[PDB]
RNA sequence: CCCC
RNA sequence: UCCCC
RNA sequence: UCCCC
């Protein structure tokens, strides 16, 4: 049997190399979590039976728009794709303009909006952000006007209130409740 | 920040509901299975757990001698109590009873009362003096939506099953509490003019607006909210009245358990 | 008491559909930026609006509207057995309602980061109550100018001797079958939807049905009182622009 | 009350070193990241773990590590007399030293200006109730994946009739000369340190002694079925996939 | 933020003070208009409405038989309490009583208590066991300045028209409230070296600090109180303990439903 | 039980004349740690005072920019009545701490630390009649041990009425039965009595007993005053003395 | 906050050399100092000096209904103020955490080891008993208030005096008190510890044990408290130790 | 007898100037604080029995650092050394890169990291600090990982349990529970 | 309640 | 008005 | 102190 409860010993410092899941004291290895002890190239990790998610250069990730610089948009990274439980290192992520769309953007204001949510690839530690790709970008905006839901019109979008119109970054998920 | 799943959460039960769907293939007049436990808290008087889909409540009775209240001697007491408690919800908060848990178990409340279903008359020890108190509390266990219906459900369920302690109070033999009618709740998500009768939390993403009828078991309205920041479409009322009515009827049978 | 109703009169001579008398006066307070006073029956309210005004504390903001807030409370003495003051889960639960009844109706889009507040006063309380503090609320709104989609109006309806009645006195209320409170929007002089509904009692289908009728009646009435109060306040504000002019 | 061992017999029929019929069960929320339902006598309860999550407001941020909270609340519906609702002093205590004992042991330092929040309703209440809670904490904290040093396990011994005897009952709590919960660090298997300690009563020094070796024994017992609790957890989630 | 308004509005008052004149154009030992109107609440046993300029405030009485004080079995019993609610004033907020709130019920209270305004011993019912309490409730309406004077006048006006409840409560015929004595409170804004009898609210941008002088029917003073961070020039004070005796009187006066 | 006389052979029921104070006693310096703090007795009355500042943001929104604030809060011991009070403030001890507040707002030079608190806490461990009275002396004493810059001193005394004469300084016996009482504070600057920082009444008294009492309490207030000043005065030989004892 | 951790530096270096920064022994109690009958009209009354903490605990006496379930006892309850005046630490709220601890604590070893004779405190059973108010109110907060506190609150029950004829319930008599519950608290860093800890000594943090004995030297109360793992042997040894401390203390009681 | 109370009359503003524990007002000097009156040079003085700390230019400082810029870093002065009442200018003060070791550091997060301790001398008005002398700089060091305190093993530091290093700015007093 |  | 649960 | 006011 491979499972491991967490105190579990596991070795000597010194057998193998602390993995994730596993800790060092006194010398010794012992498990963190529940779950399967896994040891490859004398690296010991537990996979644990509920692993708590953590942001890297890669993930996919949704958030909220809660400031504009001026070639900056600061962004509430809440959540990492394909896991329900909160990241360990939820924060404030950036989203430069040159990660925007690879083309020209003037104004991050012609792409991201205060309190758009949104869909990015993670490209750099602390959380930076691109929306570069087609897959990535806004989700949900609100109109500056009358805080209408906006709706996709095309390749724009319309508040269907006010009649107003505004242009983003649109994700090609936009409306559709995914991401 | 929590906000964020919810809002898109939202957009796709909006989505769904535009091509007349609900996100888990029930029809709008639709209730989760319901499932209803007896006597799962021994020590109490009378006790009942209720799983409406994933969502779980329990709800003791407590039983014990007690002054009248001077408007109304000749009167048993009955006192509604409902703790949403941290344990059910990321957003429950430890503390003293929110508007939410006011409201929840004011409705609860309101059905065992205006239909009657305890007989209280029959609940007096002395004239003016002593009277039976019956402390019903609603525990909510996992919050995923309705957490109202299910607690009506488990109240009404829990008194059903109460044993009148009188044998430690020295007031004599113990017996059976005499329910003497089933209030049943049913709350629906009203969304624009369309209703989703009990709404899961996922739908509850679009808003916290809606409609809530209680009948008692000859389908008379005993107790009606309407709750939450919206304008209620008249006709939309009608049709809901009936429906609601109806779903009652469907509830109600689940106590002859057979 | 015996029976309420005696060939077809109520205990106090009102017809199963009829109002008890009704006051409303715009413009009572002047530390507050809108204000009404009105009498329903035997109850006596006072309803003040204060804002759009900052919002304290600065977390309670919202960043894309107004926010409301709606007080109802009873004073100590307005009552048959003095009421020890602070709010217990009755008024707790009437003032959110109330909120919600007027979230529905104010134009808060209009004042992002802002508070709308409500403050209602039973003064004097007989059977319903809420009914006449959203009725002064509503008229209140409209005096302090606060952009609105249009009135909201409120009476409730109960049921005596089998029979349903408009408005509910005090001995209707104890020794009836039912009380069920409306409020509606009205718009185009017209009863558009329902802001508030709720009940308690035991009525058939078809007497809920007949309630919102009976219900929609009397809030017809009591909309030609709400306007007639803004209207003498329109009437007030325009002579003195001409007593500076005089 | 007249006597409380009769013949080397409890009231219960139990022996001096027996506990009650425990029993627990991983995973039984869906709403909470962790959790564990869990009878211990005729003490009925239930954890639940939230976190690591942002803590709210912010005047609770630590910037090095995490905070734990943990509230013991019981419900008005699990003593025999209906408790009025809300924090209490035996609560407010209970909570305290429910909180330090996983302190000594949740890798709080993994996760700077985050919560781990812990609720322990009992769902019904006997003799021992926040020992019964200790453990299925302890579980739900595994359920919920954070990382520990090792398991907490509880239980109190009390003294009856002139005797030590291990999970008391109501009525030895009631009529007996001692009580004194415990809680227990588990590292490679065994019994390593104390996370919990608290006694009311009289007792002499070498009772006290004598009855920590006694909960010990009853603690190592109690740790396995939480092992096992947690394993059918593992197969469970491995079977989930398997879908 | 709300301080930019007042600030600028304390310069204009202090502007005129310096010039020898009130906002309005009143003396400074001058009250504004009073009106007293009784009865202004039937279901209460006693009330009134006072006017005080723009100042509004309501007060209500309430009697009910209930426990004697074991230090006083042989006397009923007289609690004041306020509520400065956000009705009156945007400054107001909602709670418990405010600080401000506990010390105007408690002035109100100290002039009707230590004036022997109402004969306690005259409301015993049977001594150590029944006697009658008096609610006194003081409800805030409109706040444009000293609300204390006003409610002082509320207070005293209400208890002159009470009626004790003997017959609801089976204790015989009701009858009117001995009320033997009349006292009037005075409360003057202090700003360094004058004296400003009953300040505005306007009067009040310049600071809170103020010195209230209550007198019964004799004009002994019979309570006073001095507010606010400020220092009191003994001159001043005799002056103007003169000034308020004499203002008292005046407005003693208009009791005679004048 | 009420005495009938109070007044006997123009004697009180404890022996002294209408002009006389009770016993006092004023120390300096009693807590390790408060920044300043002074034990006081005044007839039966024990208390203690406390002072923390200037200190704190604090919390936060509280902070006034241009100056600092003051805190005062007047406590009793559950024990230092006859019969045992719930602990916790009441409506009487929330007045006493806002006009004993205010009575030190008026003479702290608080523009001094904007942006800070200074705490004044005074704690009632034995009662008798004018416990707010031997309160303030015992703060003021504490805010000069703290060395807390101030126009001067605060004073504070009550006059009572007792058998239709003033007395000053009253007795629990006198303040129950009697016809008024009337405590006050000055500030004391040049030695003199220089302003009225706390005045209240209650009872029945003619506008010539209000200007007489007025006259008796400035009497007893410079008495007391002398007091703490050399209560202040021992502490300042103490620091002295204490420094050298390093250096020696 | 800050000079908190340097001062904690300070007080592990001289843990590395096995010695305490005012060179007491690690099984050493500060001055001890009682002084009963402070508080004059409290029926009893004590203050407690240990070192630089002080702490005054007053006894009140009134008759009242008894609690239901035991209609043949008197009642003790205590209560606790760590009022803001100890240091600029304690709050101006309601009865917080440690507060509500650091009474209970106290309770608990006068109520366990039956210091009072709870059956001679009744005047009509199941109507009629006495209830004893103990109040603890901090003065000033430099270490192991609860020690102090425990040690006040039995000096001041040893000389109370019961309020018969105020009540018109007979004489006066004094309160009978029949044992001396003292506790011990030692402050726990590591596997070392160190018996009554100074406040200065709490800089390395709030890790603590406490055991409470009788008369006869029984255990009769014990709370470990704080977060960290204690060590089963250093228990072992803590404990003859704390009764060893216990004995000591009580004695100056004669 | 040169002792003061608070409130005593000192002289006239024009004989003789204001200095620190006196006050003016209506022409007059009074002490504002109780304790030795001082007249040197015209100028009037009261050392007060409880000073009340002011950190000036030169005090020496003790800070820890709450945020890292590029060159300007954020140390919350908490005391002045030689006096343990707290200080009444309490607050933020800025250390520049230049003034950390007379040498060069570019990264000036390589003298002081966060929430380290730190020992200073103060240079310029707001709390300008420096630690170009051998006894200020970091007192008490956490690690970036295990936020373990770090011991100091001649002139560098180490984590005790996690054995990774970190180098600053080391004051000669580093570990000592003195400053 | 008020006084403490 | 406690203490156990 | 539930429910109504
Ligand atoms: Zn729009
Ligand atoms: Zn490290």
């Amino acid at each position: 049997m491979r499972f491991v409860m967490p105190g579990d010993r596991i070795g000597s410092a010194e057998e193998y190399v602390k993995g994730e899941g596993v800790y060092e004291e006194g010398g010794e290895l012992f498990a963190a979590v529940a779950g399967k002890l896994i040891i490859k190239d004398r690296v010991a990790k537990v996979e644990s039976i509920s692993p708590i998610p953590e942001i890297v250069k890669g993930d996919v990730v949704l958030g909220r728009v809660v400031d504009l610089r001026n070639s900056i948009a600061l962004i509430e990274v809440s959540s990492k794709k394909g896991e329900n439980r909160g990241p360990s290192n939820r924060g404030i992520g950036i989203l430069h303009v040159s990660n925007v769309d690879e083309g020209y953007v003037k104004e991050i204001s012609e792409a991201v909006g205060y309190l758009d949510i949104l869909k990015a690839r993670v490209i750099g530690d602390n959380l930076r952000l691109s929306t570069k790709e087609e897959e990535m970008g806004v989700l949900r905006a609100l109109c500056s006007n009358c805080k209408t839901e906006m709706v996709r019109e095309g390749d724009i979008l319309k508040c269907p209130e006010c009649g107003r119109v505004e242009k983003r970054k649109i994700s090609t998920d936009y409306g559709k409740g995914e991401w | 920040p929590e906000d964020i799943l919810v809002d898109i959460k939202r957009d796709y039960v909006l989505s769904k509901l535009r091509d007349n769907e609900r996100i888990d293939g029930r029809g709008f007049d639709e209730f989760r299975k319901v499932e209803i436990i007896p006597n799962v808290i021994e020590k109490a008087e009378g006790s009942a757990l209720v799983k409406l889909g994933d969502t779980q409540v329990v709800v003791g009775v407590k039983m014990q001698p007690g002054e009248p209240y001077p408007d109304t001697p000749d009167r048993g007491v009955i006192i509604v109590n409902a703790e949403l408690v941290p344990l059910a919800s990321p957003t429950f908060e430890p503390g003293p009873p929110d508007e939410n848990s006011i409201e929840l178990a004011r409705v609860v409340d309101r059905g065992i009362r205006e239909s009657e279903a305890v007989d209280l008359s029959k609940l007096v020890i002395e004239e003016g003096e002593k009277v039976w108190i019956v402390f019903v509390d609603i525990h909510a266990l996992d919050d995923d939506g309705n957490l109202l219906d299910a607690s009506a459900l488990a109240a009404i369920a829990a008194l059903m099953n109460t044993k009148v302690p009188a044998e430690r109070f020295d007031l004599g033999e113990d017996y059976l509490l005499p329910v003497r009618d089933l209030p049943v709740s049913v709350t629906s998500l009203i969304v624009g003019n369309k209703y989703l009768v009990d709404p899961s939390r996922e739908e509850m993403s679009v808003g916290d607006t809606t409609l809530t009828i209680t009948t008692d078991k000859d389908d008379n309205v005993v107790a009606m909210q309407k709750s939450g920041g919206y304008l209620l479409d008249e006709k939309l009322f009608d049709e809901l009245l009936d429906v609601s009515i109806n779903c009652a009827r469907k509830l109600r049978e689940k106590f002859k358990e057979i | 008491p015996e029976k309420l109703i005696v060939d077809g009169l109520r205990l106090d001579g009102r017809k199963f559909d009829e109002l008890r008398p009704i006051k409303i006066e715009a413009s009572v307070l002047k530390r507050a930026d809108g204000s009404c006073y009105l009498e329903m029956g035997k109850n006596k309210v006072i309803a003040a609006v204060f804002g759009p005004r900052e919002v304290h504390p600065e977390h309670l903001q919202d960043p894309s509207k107004a926010i409301i807030r709606y007080r109802y409370n009873m004073a100590p003495f307005s009552v048959e057995e003095r009421k020890r003051p602070g709010p217990d889960r009755r008024s707790i639960e009437i003032s959110k309602v109330s909120k919600e009844a007027f979230e529905a109706v104010i134009m808060k889009e209009l004042f992002p980061r802002s508070a709308i507040d409500i403050f209602v006063e039973v003064l004097q309380a007989d059977a319903g109550s809420r009914t006449a503090c959203l009725n002064a609320a509503s008229v209140a709104l409209v005096d302090a100018g606060v952009p609105m989609k249009g009135m909201i109006t409120s009476v409730a309806v109960g049921k005596a001797d089998g029979q349903l009645v408009l408005d509910p006195m005090k001995e209707e209320d104890n020794f009836g079958e039912a009380d069920m409170p409306f409020a509606f929007l009205i718009r185009n002089g017209k009863i558009e939807s329902i802001a508030l509904l709720q009940m308690d009692g035991r009525m058939t289908r078809d007497e809920v049905k007949q309630a919102i009728e009976l219900a929609k009646k009397g809030a017809l009435q009591i909309y030609e009182m709400q306007r007639e109060a803004i209207l003498r306040r329109y009437i007030e504000v325009g002579e003195e622009m001409d007593e500076i002019t005089e």
